[PDB]
């Protein structure tokens, strides 16, 4: 797919995920996206959405495309497994989930992205997965559980 | 006006050449930390500790 | 062995070492690694015991293991060849001792790093090494021969 | 030949050819040139021609040969056709010359450069295309044609 | 062909060439002739122009005829390959332009000396070499590149 991921010292410590028009990125995790396309590009705050400015130039515009709501339970392909929930993200098993993960995308059957995955390491039996959402009505959200430590 | 600068100036060079000595007590036992540090070379004319 | 170079201007003109914990590095060269973890490490100049700093994190330490005492003069290992001298470095035939070739290791039969190589580009039909080594007791000393131009 | 094309932002908008005695890059069109050997050029500014100095080492100039003046109306290789005339410049088949994509060199049957490319898009049935040229005795003479475009 | 090396400390560091009419050496080499007969020869200094005075007697003129101007740009018998330009020098490759080789002469088709060789030890990629030329009726030329030294 295309997915960058960001490098600090060397080492790979976040991924970023590129959208319809914008780029997004974890403010949490510190670096310098790898493209020299993608590192000409400013840079603006927000909340914990992660926000990106999407000043991409005109010839790789509308790579991947989101998902708007009617959202199934269904089954959800994963970069390294599979996630089936509607309102939150599947308790994936123990062992997946390491550190570096953040910013990875949560895909549909036919490649649509419904979340991007930013904390939620360790959940007791099973991880849970702190991502941002797209609610009921086409508006972005936040969906965190209790004791949630951050990537 | 010209004692305080001679006391000034003695002192900044005394500890310089201190440092420089200083820093030739570790130089040949840094690059090998495998070799053994004598006790004399350690706290007395140097400072360093034993570590590792 | 993991030896990265030293590249200036698209050529190499020198090499790099790694050996247990510490990063080498000849002070007669200048220009930039090329690993860009070893990049951001904090070398700093010295004498001509060559001391530079070991900051790489706990990853990939020990590469190798430095030589240590009691060292017979019959066979070593050499990139270009071989050396069979303790208390001087072999006369090692042409080909080998140029420009550029500075920072190569010396390691043993048992891929222990004895010394590194600094200069004698060539002097007649013997050529010999200015490396550093350990003299008897771990203490590091430098060994260099007459008319040793820095190679 | 070995003509090191111009990059922006990743895709390509022109090529600058090497000739023995200076380097060709026209200055129409933007950009820098990814090798490092030849980002070490000092950019120069020239007249109309848009030209880059040649400040290109001895060892690697005059690799490829320069056609002189007093040039037969025969065949001539284009990269993408064939051009037959001396004064004006033969007609091409349409679709070729684009956008981004000036600078190529016209070359001869013997491999001489004979003519460097700088207009020349679309004019008509009868592609006509604006370039540089010899004149009769050696002076380098731009021609460009009526209603012409830049490339 | 006929050519003397010049003995200097037991090695061989230049080559005394003897074209009909007067014989020659290289100036900024030094040491003896290798003939008995060439010993009565007038050692003198000269300009740039590497002149010596060949006053041999009649025994032995005749040795190697001289080459007139219009010099084609064809083949020509180098002692170690070929040299195929007449304004320049062709690039000779790599291995040949060692030291201590001066003098050398270069033959035409004919049998016929037209150059003698002075310098060049090496520009890099390619050799260039500055050699004695003859210009449009005869008259002596030293022709020299950028940057060559003495060889």
């Amino acid at each position: 797919d295309k997915t960058f991921p960001i490098m600090l010292n060397g080492q790979v410590n976040g991924y970023a995920c590129v959208v319809g028009g914008r780029v997004f990125k974890p403010l949490h995790v510190e670096g310098r996206i790898d493209n020299e396309q993608l590192a000409a590009i400013k840079l603006k705050k927000a909340s914990i959405y992660d926000l990106e400015y999407g000043d991409v130039p005109q010839c790789m515009k509308s790579d991947t495309l989101q998902y708007t709501s009617d959202k199934p339970p269904g089954f959800y392909n994963w970069h390294h497994g599979a996630v089936q929930y509607e309102n939150n993200r599947f308790t994936v098993p123990r062992g997946v989930g390491g550190k570096g993960d953040s910013g990875r995308p949560i895909l549909d059957n036919k490649g649509r992205v419904v979340a991007i995955v930013l904390g939620g390491v360790n959940e007791g039996s099973r991880t849970a997965l702190s991502v941002v959402t797209w609610n009921q009505k086409g508006v972005t959200v936040k969906d965190t559980p209790e004791g949630s430590e951050p990537w | 006006c010209t004692c305080v600068a001679i006391i000034m100036v003695s002192c900044v060079t005394s500890v310089w050449l201190l440092c420089r000595t200083r820093n030739l007590c570790i130089t040949p036992y840094k690059l090998a930390p495998n070799a053994q540090v004598p006790i004399l070379l350690a706290l007395l004319c140097c400072i360093k500790p034993t570590r590792a």
